[PDB]
């Protein structure tokens, strides 16, 4: 009714294709996002390094584009700075590096796609409350 | 013992202080809930425990202790054997039945008076020796395992040692501590910030090493009291009454519980943080570490960076030890953990080290501890006082340290009300003040 | 007779007294309990604060509160059948209303109840004094639920009839009225707080100076409901504190009286104080300091150091607390220390 | 005499000395005498103090610019935090002065001798031969003062954040707290404000009734209060005609005929709630802050519906942000 | 003896006991209103 | 004092109490429940249901602007509002 | 100046403690 189909529909590829979505996947998104750890990352900011946020625009300006339901996947699989210059894999949860961050082991392409869709979706509803912290709270 | 010739209902257990206790069984009765509780919660704990999720992230108060003893852990704080944990609770639990199965009896169908069946040591409080001898047993009793632990520490598997060479890892205590200066020396150590007399303990060598010394020291007491009668300045000094005995005895807990609450909040040694959360100070030090890195890694000089106040952001100076992280973080320049000690120096934190020998395995452990901090609401929404609902996590230390204080506090309240009422029998005015023979209505008026 | 029949009846015992008073106490007082209750369970408070105020909405015990009228009404009694609502128990339930209701109906419950304290009192041959002491709350409830609001802009800024919604009432004062630093409020805590001790002490001080006049471990029964016999040696009293605190409450008419005073008094000093807040007459001031606060950018007292907290409490909450102003504060304008 | 101390021994325990001074006495008596002396002066004339982790000196002496309300003797600095900063550890007397060492003295001292008063609170109930569940009432008080001066400090690591001795200081210690602990939303403090409010209501209740069923003994010119003599054998009030009233005034059975019980209810209520409270601080002392329901109420789309607690929290940030501007050199107020 | 069922005392005790359970049921009901 | 109104223990412990009530108590417990379930409670007190607090697109709050033509407001909000 | 006013009160009060404790009207047991 409010969490509508297309409002739950988001960009897939840097090429335009949209994957829409389900109430099921979205949920795993929430369950995940938090379990995958919001511990630094809670709400829509980034406690280890507050300079970078998860707001839609920020992910677009990233390199490579990281607003794609795809993008975030590469990342979670293998991480890269906002340079896309050096792999940040050792300091960031990543399937490339499971042996460091356990929570990242039980993760799957199914589980990923979800935690992903969660990121591109949350802004659509929460508005700015997504990027900002304290201030907007 | 019925109503009249007893106390009221709320003071129920007082009528059991009359004659010879009908039941030891009460004490045993629950001496079971206490052991059964381990049986339930331990089962319950593992019942919810996942091996990946950081042990402290999954409300594990009970389970972390097994780990700290070397069981089901090994390399890092990682759990390899979901079995061992399960084992201990399963046992205790079941173990409780026998404890309760008996206490439950001793209280209704056995000698409603063991004062008469007496014989075997038996019953009566004023009996100055039956009591010296009794505690005497329970003295060999404790020291008994002081060694039990030394064994687990030296002969069955070892313990978990975060300091331990490589990194946190199940290790066997080879060489405990001899020197009495050390093991004892702690008592004589400062009580305040910088050196807590009990709390301050770098390694296990001094722990298990000290326990040994306590097992024998404690056994030597049971062996002792069991054989003799307390001297005359002793009798002269302390009131002897069943109650009065609880009275003292109870205020050893009060104190002790604080000593726990004050201990579980402060040590990384006996409470590894890989099983409990990172210790309060560790946190606001971890933050430091994370950002000293963030910028240094971003290209800042760090060491020579003049901070907002006039002190310097990343690095500051303390009065005795010269160098430590600076923020408001300073309060915790006494914090010591393996994740920050490599980057240590003669004079203190080393600029040369911190600048180039600061490895990766630290930025990530440092960031875990920056996040996971001992901050949360009863609601259980882990975080600053004003955080959005989402990431929730309450440090084992929070619950542990908090509880015990409220209890240990309350107990101190006890040590009072049981001493207050007991020091009263001593003259008999405990029931009240006699309407025709009160000390005051017959005394030299102050003026 | 005809009157006395009504009297005769409603006046004699029957367990739950019901008197000449009850006629207004019971009805007003009832509705009132209800008034607050219904709101917390079913009524929303969104159309006034854009804030959820009912279990039904999902609020909890500490969340639920019966709103308070949008700043659009002001002090209009907001009548169920009045021009604003027009007997539309859903809109009237929406424009808040229940407030003025709960508050006004309530306001009587007190008037009414105190009367009852008199009625039963003049009928039982005692000193009404209890009924007097009860001003303590009337004054508070009057000033704090009617006067203050009536002095400000709208019924809005008036208390909230909430658990947390009422805590907001605090901060908001601290933050804007900086009440915490207002002499009058002070005696307000000087009396409540001061009195509590007075209570906890007389209660226990008494218990201990109790004559063992029963047999065994139950000094709770050993007391005679029947006749006069000082249960607590007044003598073992004074000669106690006289030596432990230096002073002796020698007498019981005054002791058991001075206890009446302590609170009731402070409360009034509170009711006065807040009366101030009504016309924004507040103790934020403290010139002597602030004047020298200008220059000497390096001199700092807690007062200022504190006063600053307030200044933050404004800038951050005002925008959402006072929605009807559609405040807008850009990222920049917000006051903050270096760090967060 | 066989030994001269013999007299010292009965004197200390002189059940008739104008002012009893027990064995606790011998420690209390001066521990506070030194504690007070340092205080009274620090207020009247004492330099500023760097308090917070920096070098921003906060003045708190009348002779340095304080109204009686602004007055306050300040804490020890985040520099010392928990280390013991006694008068000798400091080089120049002025060091102790600046780095705020009076605090520890005053605090540590009273905070100590206080307890002995608690002991000597009962020591007279022994020499006097009276039931002594009295000294305990006093606990709740001392617990808090201990909580706000000794637990919380050990909790956050520095005496820095321990209710600064002074009027406006408390207000500070407070407003800050709310911010970092949402204390106001804490179940404990509740049970605290609970009794306090109660006791303060009961203190006026029980005081009300007694004087309301006072009894006969006076004219109208005479002071009704005069009708009584110290050491009366029978109480002045007519308890039966009291319960006979109050009981009636709503319910009849929600009343007390059992004077022993009532006076007792007065004791325990205030004294028990206050405890929880004392524990409340001591609870959040290690960060088990009050509840928190921010964003806890939401609609379908997820658009968030502010809880009346979100305002609480809003006004809370306003507080969080400002407190201790300059030191806070990082994102998270982890202390 | 024979004391009525319609007591002053009772009218009150009722105005409360009826709603309360009416409410308690209302609430226990809400406990599930998801979405 | 002399008290004489129909005793309590009597009926809370009475055989009839439990038999009149057993059936009627949950009748209220149930009644309340239905009041919530039908979803009438909402319409009863204007109280919006999660499904409809904010319109779909808009982000603003449907706040009552003028005390005299307030009735309209509510509507025009509840109006455009889903 | 005004700080003496503060200290004068503060003090004359400590002395109102003197008298009220030591030259206080005594409790007469009759
Ligand atoms: C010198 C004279 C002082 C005169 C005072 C007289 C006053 C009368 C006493 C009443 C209360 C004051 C007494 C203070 C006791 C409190 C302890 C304390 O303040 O000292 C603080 C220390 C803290 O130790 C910490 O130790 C740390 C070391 O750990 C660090 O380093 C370690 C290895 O070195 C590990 O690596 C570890 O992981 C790492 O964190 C740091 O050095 C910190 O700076 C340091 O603060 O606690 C401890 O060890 C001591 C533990 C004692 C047990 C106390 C239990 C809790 C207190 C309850 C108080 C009871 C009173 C209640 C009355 C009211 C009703 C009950
Ligand atoms: C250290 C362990 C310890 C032990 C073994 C005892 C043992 C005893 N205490 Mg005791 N006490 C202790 C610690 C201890 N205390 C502490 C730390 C305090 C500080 C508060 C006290 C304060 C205290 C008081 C004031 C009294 C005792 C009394 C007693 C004796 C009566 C037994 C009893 O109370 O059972 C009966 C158990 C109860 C009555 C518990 C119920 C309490 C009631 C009032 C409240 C009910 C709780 C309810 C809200 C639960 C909700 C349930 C919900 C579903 C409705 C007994 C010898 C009594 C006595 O006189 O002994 C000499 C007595 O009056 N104690
Ligand atoms: C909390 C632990 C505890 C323990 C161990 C006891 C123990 C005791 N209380 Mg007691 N009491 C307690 C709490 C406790 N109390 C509390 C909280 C209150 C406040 C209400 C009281 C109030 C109170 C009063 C007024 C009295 C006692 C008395 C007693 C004694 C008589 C026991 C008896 O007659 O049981 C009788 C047992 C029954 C009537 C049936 C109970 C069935 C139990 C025993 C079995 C349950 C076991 C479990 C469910 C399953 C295990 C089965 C096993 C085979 C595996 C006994 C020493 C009496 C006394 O004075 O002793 C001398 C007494 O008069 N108590
Ligand atoms: C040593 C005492 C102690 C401590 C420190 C803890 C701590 C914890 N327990 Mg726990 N527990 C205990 C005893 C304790 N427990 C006992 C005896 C039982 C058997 C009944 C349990 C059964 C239990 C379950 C089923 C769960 C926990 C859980 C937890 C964790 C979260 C609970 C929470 O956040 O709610 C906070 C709770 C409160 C604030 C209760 C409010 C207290 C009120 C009633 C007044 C209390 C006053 C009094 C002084 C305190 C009583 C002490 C306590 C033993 C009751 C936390 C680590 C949760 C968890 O982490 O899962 C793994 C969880 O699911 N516990
Ligand atoms: C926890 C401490 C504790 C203490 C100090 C005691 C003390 C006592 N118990 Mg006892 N008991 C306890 C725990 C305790 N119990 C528990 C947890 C249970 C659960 C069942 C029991 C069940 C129990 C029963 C049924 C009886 C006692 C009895 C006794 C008394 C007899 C003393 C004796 O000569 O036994 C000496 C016992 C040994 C030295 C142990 C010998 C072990 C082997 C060699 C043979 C024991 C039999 C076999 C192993 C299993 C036991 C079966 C059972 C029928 C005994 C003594 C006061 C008796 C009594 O009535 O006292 C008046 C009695 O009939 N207890
Ligand atoms: C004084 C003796 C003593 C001390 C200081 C310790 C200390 C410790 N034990 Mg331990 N332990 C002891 C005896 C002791 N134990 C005994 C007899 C046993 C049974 C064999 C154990 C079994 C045991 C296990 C299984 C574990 C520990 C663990 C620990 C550590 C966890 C922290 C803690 O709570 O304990 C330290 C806190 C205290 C000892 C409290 C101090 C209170 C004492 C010093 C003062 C008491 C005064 C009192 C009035 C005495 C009255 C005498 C008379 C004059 C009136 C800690 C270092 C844990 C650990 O570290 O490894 C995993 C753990 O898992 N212990
Ligand atoms: C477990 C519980 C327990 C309980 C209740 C008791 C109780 C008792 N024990 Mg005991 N004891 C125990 C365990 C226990 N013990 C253990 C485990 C051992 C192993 C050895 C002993 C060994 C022991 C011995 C050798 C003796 C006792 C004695 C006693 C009795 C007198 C104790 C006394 O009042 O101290 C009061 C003491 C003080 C208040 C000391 C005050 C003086 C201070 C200033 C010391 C100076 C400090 C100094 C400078 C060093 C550090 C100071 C400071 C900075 C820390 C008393 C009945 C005595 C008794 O008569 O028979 C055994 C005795 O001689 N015990
Ligand atoms: C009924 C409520 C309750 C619950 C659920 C717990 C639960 C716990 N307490 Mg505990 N405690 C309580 C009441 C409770 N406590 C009270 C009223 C006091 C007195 C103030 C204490 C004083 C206390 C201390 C000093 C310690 C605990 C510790 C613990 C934890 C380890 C249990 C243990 O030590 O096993 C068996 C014993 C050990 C593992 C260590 C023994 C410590 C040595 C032997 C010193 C003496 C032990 C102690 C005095 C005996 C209490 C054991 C406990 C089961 C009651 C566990 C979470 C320990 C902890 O901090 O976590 C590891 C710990 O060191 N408690
Ligand atoms: C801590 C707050 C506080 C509460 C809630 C409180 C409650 C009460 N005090 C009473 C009495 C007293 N209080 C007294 C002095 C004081 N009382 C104080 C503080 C309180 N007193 C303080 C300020 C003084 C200290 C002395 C005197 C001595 C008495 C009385 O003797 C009397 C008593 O005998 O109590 C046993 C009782 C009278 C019952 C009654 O008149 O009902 C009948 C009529 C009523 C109450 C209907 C009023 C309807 C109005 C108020 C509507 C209000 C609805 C909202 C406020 C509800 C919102 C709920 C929140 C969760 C938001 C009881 C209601
Ligand atoms: C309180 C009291 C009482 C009682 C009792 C007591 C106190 C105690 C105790 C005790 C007890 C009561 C005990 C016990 C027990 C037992 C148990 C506890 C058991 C068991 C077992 C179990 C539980 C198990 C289970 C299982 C198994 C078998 C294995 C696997 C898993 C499972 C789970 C399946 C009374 C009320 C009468 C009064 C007096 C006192
Ligand atoms: Mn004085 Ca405790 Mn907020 Mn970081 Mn500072
Ligand atoms: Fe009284």
């Amino acid at each position: 009714a409010e969490l509508t189909p297309e409002v739950l529909t988001v960009p897939l590829n840097s090429e335009g294709k949209t994957i829409t979505l389900t109430e099921k996947q979205y949920l795993e998104g929430k369950r995940l996002f938090q379990y995958a750890c919001a511990s630094c990352h809670v709400g829509g900011i980034t406690k280890t390094n507050p300079s970078l946020d998860l707001r839609t625009e920020t992910l677009a300006l990233a390199t490579p584009p990281r607003d794609n339901i795809e993008g975030l996947v590469d990342y979670m699989k293998n991480p890269t700075t906002y340079d896309g210059e050096q792999e940040i894999a050792e300091v960031h949860p990543s399937l490339r590096s499971a042996d460091i961050f356990p929570k990242m082991r039980n993760l799957t392409e199914k589980d990923l796609v979800a935690i992903a869709g969660h990121i591109l979706v949350e802004p659509k509803i929460l508005g700015d409350k997504w990027g900002g912290g304290k201030v907007y709270y | 013992d019925q109503e009249s010739s007893g106390f009221a209902w709320w003071a129920g257990n007082a009528r059991l202080i009359n004659l010879s206790g009908k039941l030891l069984g009460a004490h045993v009765a629950h001496a079971g809930l206490i052991v059964f509780w381990a049986g339930a919660m331990t089962l319950f704990e593992l019942a919810h425990f996942i091996p990946e999720k950081p042990m402290y992230e999954q409300g594990l108060i009970l389970i972390p202790h097994i780990a700290t003893l070397g069981w089901g852990v090994g390399p890092g704080g990682e759990v390899v054997d979901t079995f061992p944990f399960f084992v201990v609770g399963v046992v205790h639990l079941i173990s409780s039945a026998v404890l309760g199965f008996g206490g439950v009896y001793h209280a209704i169908r056995g000698p409603e008076t063991l004062e008469e069946y007496s014989s075997f040591f038996g019953y009566d409080w004023k009996d100055k020796n039956k009591m010296t001898t009794i505690l005497g047993f329970h003295l060999i009793v404790l020291g008994i395992g002081a060694l039990l632990l030394v064994a687990k520490a030296m002969f069955f598997g070892g313990l978990y040692d975060t300091w331990a060479p490589g990194g946190g890892d199940v290790r066997v205590i080879t060489n405990p501590t001899l020197d009495p200066r050390v093991i004892f020396g702690y008592l004589l150590k400062s009580p305040f910030g910088g050196e807590g007399w009990i709390v301050s303990v770098n390694n296990l060598e001094d722990v298990v090493g000290g326990h040994i010394w306590i097992g024998l020291i404690c056994i030597a007491g049971g062996i002792w009291h069991i054989l003799t009668t307390p001297f005359g300045w002793a009798r002269r000094a302390f009131i002897w009454s069943g109650e009065a005995y609880l009275s003292y005895s109870l205020g050893a807990l009060s104190m002790m519980g604080f000593i726990a609450t004050c201990f579980v909040w402060f040590n990384n040694t006996v409470y590894p943080s890989e099983f409990y959360g990172p210790t309060g100070p560790e946190a606001s030090q971890a933050q430091a570490m994370t950002f000293l890195i963030r910028d240094q890694k971003l290209g800042a000089n760090v060491g020579s960076a003049q901070g907002p106040t006039g002190l310097g952001k990343y690095l500051m100076r303390s009065p005795t030890g010269e160098i430590i992280f600076g923020g408001e973080t300073m309060r915790f320049w006494d914090f010591r953990g393996p994740w920050l000690e490599p980057l240590r120096g003669p004079n203190g934190l080393d600029l040369n080290k911190i600048k180039n020998d600061i490895q990766p395995w630290q930025e990530r452990r440092a960031a875990e501890y920056m996040t996971h901090a001992p901050l949360g609401s009863l609601n259980s929404v882990g975080g600053v006082a004003t955080e959005i609902n989402s990431v929730n996590f309450v440090s084992p230390r929070s619950w542990l340290a908090t509880s015990h204080f409220v209890l240990a506090f309350f107990f101190l309240v006890g040590h009072l009300w049981h001493a207050g009422r007991a020091r009263a029998a001593a003259a008999g005015f405990e029931k009240g003040i006699d309407r025709e023979s009160e000390p005051v209505l017959s005394m030299p008026s102050l003026d | 007779g005809w009157f006395d029949i009504l009297d005769d009846w409603l006046k004699r015992d029957r367990f739950v007294f019901v008197g000449w008073s009850g006629i207004l106490l019971f009805p007003c007082a009832y509705l009132a309990l209800g008034g607050w209750l219904t709101g917390t369970t079913f009524v929303t408070s969104w159309y006034t604060h854009g804030l959820a105020s009912s279990y039904l909405e999902g609020c909890n015990f500490l969340t639920v509160a019966v709103s308070t009228p949008a700043n659009s009404m002001g002090h209009s009694l907001l009548l169920l059948w009045g021009p604003e609502a027009q007997g539309d128990f859903t809109r009237w339930c929406q424009l808040g209303g229940l407030w003025t209701f709960i508050a006004l109906h309530g306001a009587f419950g007190l008037i009414g109840f105190m009367l009852r304290q008199f009625e039963i009192a003049r009928l039982v041959g005692v000193r009404p004094y209890n009924a007097i002491a009860f001003s303590a709350p009337i004054a508070v409830f009057v000033s704090v639920f009617l006067i203050y609001p009536l002095g400000q802009s709208s019924w809005f800024f008036a208390p909230s009839f909430g658990v947390a919604a009422i805590f907001r009432f605090l901060l908001f004062f601290q933050g804007f009225h900086n009440w915490t630093l207002n002499p009058f409020h002070m005696m307000g805590v000087a009396g409540v707080l001061g009195g509590a001790l007075l209570c906890a002490i007389h209660g226990a001080t008494v218990e201990n100076t109790l004559f063992q006049d029963g047999e065994g471990a139950s000094t709770f029964r050993a007391f005679n409901p029947t006749q006069a016999e000082e249960t607590y040696s007044m003598v073992t009293a004074n000669r106690f504190w006289s030596q432990i605190f230096g002073i002796a409450f020698s007498n019981k008419r005054w002791l058991h009286f001075f206890m009446l005073f302590v609170p009731v008094t402070g409360l009034w000093m509170s009711a006065i104080g807040v009366v101030g807040l009504a016309l924004n007459l507040r103790s934020y001031d403290f010139i002597s300091q602030e004047i020298r606060a200008a220059e000497d950018p390096e001199f700092e007292t807690f007062y200022t150091k504190n006063l600053l907290l307030n200044e933050g409490i404004r800038a951050w909450m005002a925008p959402q607390d006072q929605p009807h102003e559609n405040f807008v504060f850009p990222e920049e304008v917000l006051p903050r220390g270096n760090a967060l | 005499s066989a030994n001269l101390w013999e007299r010292f021994c009965n004197w200390v325990t002189s059940t008739d000395n104008r002012l009893y001074v027990g064995w606790f006495g011998v420690i209390m008596i001066p521990t506070l005498l030194a504690a007070t002396i340092c205080f009274v002066i620090a207020f009247i004339a004492a330099p500023p103090v760097d308090i917070d982790g920096i070098r921003e000196p906060v003045s708190g002496s009348l002779l340095y610019g304080n109204n009686i309300i602004t007055g306050a003797v300040v804490p020890s600095s985040n520099a010392i935090g928990l280390h013991f900063y006694p008068i000798w550890e400091a080089a120049s007397l002025d060091e102790w002065l600046y780095n705020g060492g009076p605090y520890q003295l005053i605090i540590f001292h009273f905070l100590l001798g206080a307890s002995c008063y608690m002991g000597r609170q009962w020591e007279l109930s022994y020499r006097l031969g009276m039931r002594p569940w009295i000294c305990v009432a006093y606990s709740a008080p001392l617990a808090s003062a201990f909580a706000v001066f000794l637990i919380y400090p050990i909790g956050q690591g520095s005496f820095s954040d321990g209710m600064p001795l002074g009027i406006s200081g408390t207000f500070n210690f407070m407003i800050v707290f709310q911010a970092e602990h949402n204390i106001l939303m804490h179940p404990f403090h509740q049970l605290g404000v609970a009794g306090v409010f109660g006791g303060a209501l009961f203190c006026a209740m029980h005081g009300s009734l007694v004087t309301s069923s006072l009894i006969r003994e006076t004219t109208e010119t005479e002071s009704a209060n005069y009708g009584y003599k110290f050491g009366q054998e029978e109480e002045t009030y007519n308890i039966v005609a009291a319960h006979g009233y109050f009981g009636r005034l709503i319910f009849q059975y929600a009343s007390f005929n059992n004077s022993r019980s009532l006076h007792f209810f007065l004791a325990a209520w205030r004294v028990v709630g206050v405890w929880f409270a004392a524990l409340g601080i001591s609870t959040m002392a290690f960060n088990l802050n009050g509840f928190n329901f921010n964003h806890s109420v939401i609609d379908a789309k997820g658009n968030v519906i502010n809880t009346w607690a979100d305002i609480i929290n809003r006004a809370n940030l306003g507080m969080e942000v400002m407190h201790e501007r300059n030191a806070h050199n990082f994102p998270l107020d982890l202390a | 003896v024979s004391y009525p069922i319609f007591t002053v005392r009772w009218v009150a005790v009722h105005t409360l006991a009826v709603p309360t359970i009416f409410f308690l049921g209302a609430i226990a009901a809400m406990q599930f209103i998801q979405r | 004092g002399t008290t004489g109104e129909r005793p309590f223990s009597d009926i809370i412990t009475s055989v009839r109490y439990w038999v009149i009530h057993s059936i009627t108590i949950p009748a209220l417990f149930i009644a309340g429940w239905l009041f919530v379930s039908t979803g009438l409670a909402y319409d009863v007190f204007g109280t919006p249901r999660p499904d409809s607090y904010y319109a779909q697109e808009q982000r603003s709050i449907p706040l009552v602007t003028d005390r005299f033509e307030a009735k309209q407001q509510v509507e025009t909000f509840l109006e455009q509002l889903k | 100046m005004e700080t003496i006013t503060y200290v004068f009160i503060f003090a004359c009060i400590i002395a109102l403690f003197f008298f009220a404790i030591f030259f206080r009207e005594p409790p007469r047991i009759t």
